């Protein structure tokens, strides 16, 4: 059991964190399982070639370091790579291929863009399930994302358009987060989400959505987050075929009408959250009262109250006569 | 019932109440000892996604799954270490060594503080992981934080925290390797450290105490209940002298037996 004189080693956990390191010290034992290298000044030239031979390392924590390209010379069997808060710009096939067993990649707070990711970079990442790209320089969703991805976070980027090929064939994806990007209804491509058979959660919070998107996948969708947009209307087919949808949330949106029957396909809608919406209460909303009176006991609905006209502003919709 | 009067030195721990089985293996729950009403606060642990605090107005509502409100937090949370104290939530902000204070009446972050040199984000968690590196605790003496540093070779460090300025008021290094502990809690300024079996060290007991009044520590052996073999949270409440425990999806409370106090 050797240990770098600068580090602390305990039963496979290698603590080299917060130690003003510009390179990884010599002397990490070959039974190392977890490398704590966070809160250092390590750059790519600081990662020695010998590191690749630490065959038992499954997790590397390299967040808050000085990497400006995807790290190379990594232990071959590493499964979890935490790279948040580096200056990483570019991802290449050579770097990704060298760690074929990677399951979890956290790249939050880096400078990755679509053009920076080499074409086919992920072709050999046949085990990658979790990819976090929050707070990067993405303008679009990269093409060629591994077909095995289950969770994809692209929040707080500058995404403007989504191409159907980019999400095409991501049949295992169940969680997609697109919060805080520059997406318009115009930006969403036709049927971009349609073929996400396994998708369970779709989050579009804090985008610039004006109308609820359409052609959402129903086979598996259970949660859809549209809160904190400016959605004035619900197209008649916005919730068509969403037979598994469990929670739907359009709080904090400019909803004044709900056309009759938009929830007709919501067979499983357990929690429906419609608070913080400017509900106009007139002829067109009479159905709501009845639909809420006939609403099943298990279903929990909240947030439906009149704001216009002035006379009945603030009065619960499910109670008004006319 | 007096949350500022020391009940003594802990001598025994007993299962008291089994409330229900959560849908999440790990999490924490508690009451606010400086709050007159019987509110319950609930935060299941969901990796990479823990960002809400749920509030129930009664035990019946809690068991029925009927929240009074849910608080959307301004940042994600690491681990199961949160507390609620005089109407504020305190929690470890995800992938930081910082405590955030979030006022519940106004739903606004009212403070943040750095816990100097604390390891964080699955570096010195309790034994089950879950980014449980930093654990808050309330007792008769006030607000505490339980963590580890590399200066103390990964062993538990205790700091007393000012609940309004968020400045460390005192710091003590213990002799106990934090990752070896299942959990820990404070009573009367004494740290009690739990060792227990996990489903996947054959003893379930409090095997170590550190007394911050004296800066003195010792080995002990107080049997500690562990029916489900996955302790994710242990929170002491100085108002009712109970432990609020989350064990392998089970939300339960443990009663305590005390003997004459230490210095
Ligand atoms: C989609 O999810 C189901 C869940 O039952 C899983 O069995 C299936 O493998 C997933 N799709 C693919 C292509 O793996
Ligand atoms: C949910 O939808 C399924 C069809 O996919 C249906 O069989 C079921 O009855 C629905 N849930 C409820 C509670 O009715
Ligand atoms: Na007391
Ligand atoms: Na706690
Ligand atoms: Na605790």
């Amino acid at each position: 059991k050797s240990c770098p004189s600068v580090c602390r080693c305990d039963a496979g956990f290698i603590y080299c964190n917060d130690r003003f390191l510009t390179s990884i010290p010599t002397g990490i034992p070959e039974d190392a399982t977890t490398l704590y290298l966070q809160n250092n000044q390590i750059n790519n030239a600081g990662i020695p070639s010998d590191l690749k031979n630490l065959l038992k390392v499954e997790r590397i924590y390299l967040y808050h370091n000085s990497l400006d390209e995807f790290p190379t010379n990594l232990p071959k069997y590493v499964k979890e790579l935490h790279l948040q808060e580096n200056n990483i710009r570019t991802i290449t096939y050579d770097s990704l291929s060298k760690i074929p067993y990677l399951e979890e990649l956290h790249l939050d707070d880096n400078s990755v863009s679509a053009v920076s990711i080499e074409e086919g970079a992920f072709r050999d990442s046949n085990y990658l399930r979790l990819l976090f790209l929050s707070r990067n320089h993405l303008s679009t969703i990269p093409w060629g994302l591994p077909r095995t991805i289950e969770e994809l976070r692209l929040d707080d980027n500058r995404i403007s358009t989504i191409s159907s090929p980019s999400l095409q064939g991501l049949t295992s994806l169940k969680r997609l987060v697109l919060d805080g990007n520059l997406l318009n209804n115009h930006g969403l491509g036709d049927k971009v989400f349609f073929n996400l058979v396994n998708l369970t959660e779709l989050s579009l919070v804090r985008n610039s959505l004006t109308a609820a998107p359409v052609n959402l996948p129903g086979t598996n969708l259970r949660k859809l987050y549209l809160q904190d947009n400016h959605i004035n209307r619900v197209p008649p087919n916005a919730f068509s075929y969403l037979r598994q949808l469990y929670r739907l949330d359009m709080s904090n949106n400019n909803l004044s009408n709900l056309p009759q029957g938009i929830f007709d396909d919501l067979d499983n809608i357990t929690q429906l959250i419609l608070r913080n919406n400017p509900w106009y209460c007139g002829c067109k909303m009479k159905w709501v009262r009845d639909w809420l009176q006939s609403l099943p006991v298990k279903v929990n609905v909240r947030g439906l109250m009149c704001q216009a006209p002035e006379k009945v502003r603030g009065m619960a919709i499910k109670d008004l006569n006319a | 019932g007096d949350p500022r009067e020391c009940p003594g030195l802990l001598k025994g721990v007993y299962q008291s109440e089994h409330l229900f089985e959560s849908d999440h293996q790990s999490g924490a729950w508690c009451k606010d000892p400086l709050q007159a009403s019987d509110k319950i606060y609930y935060m299941p642990w969901t990796p990479y996604r823990t960002d809400t605090l749920t509030e129930y107005s009664s035990k019946d509502d809690f068991i029925a799954g009927r929240p009074t409100t849910t608080y959307k937090l301004p940042h994600r949370v690491d681990g199961t270490g949160f507390v609620v104290y005089d109407g504020a939530l305190f929690f470890n902000k995800e992938r930081t060594r910082n405590i955030v204070k979030f006022d519940l009446r106004t739903r606004i972050k009212s403070g943040e503080a750095i816990i100097a040199n604390a390891n964080y984000h699955d570096t010195s968690p309790y034994r089950w992981g879950g980014k449980s590196d930093i654990d808050l605790a309330v007792d008769e003496n006030g607000l505490w934080v339980i963590y580890a540093t590399e200066q103390n070779n990964g062993k538990i460090v205790i700091s007393q925290l000012n609940p309004y300025t968020l400045r460390i008021e005192g710091t003590w290094d213990t002799a106990y390797d934090k990752r070896s502990a299942s959990n820990a809690f404070m009573i009367c300024g004494i740290l009690y450290v739990v060792k227990s079996v996990y489903e996947d060290a054959t003893g379930n007991k409090i095997d170590y105490i550190y007394n911050t009044d004296q800066s003195k520590d010792s080995l002990v052996d107080v049997p500690f209940p562990n029916s489900y073999q996955y302790i994710a949270a242990v929170d002491y409440n100085p108002r009712d002298n109970l432990l609020y425990v989350w064990n392998n999806y089970h939300v339960v409370k443990y009663s305590l037996d005390f003997g004459p106090a230490a210095a």
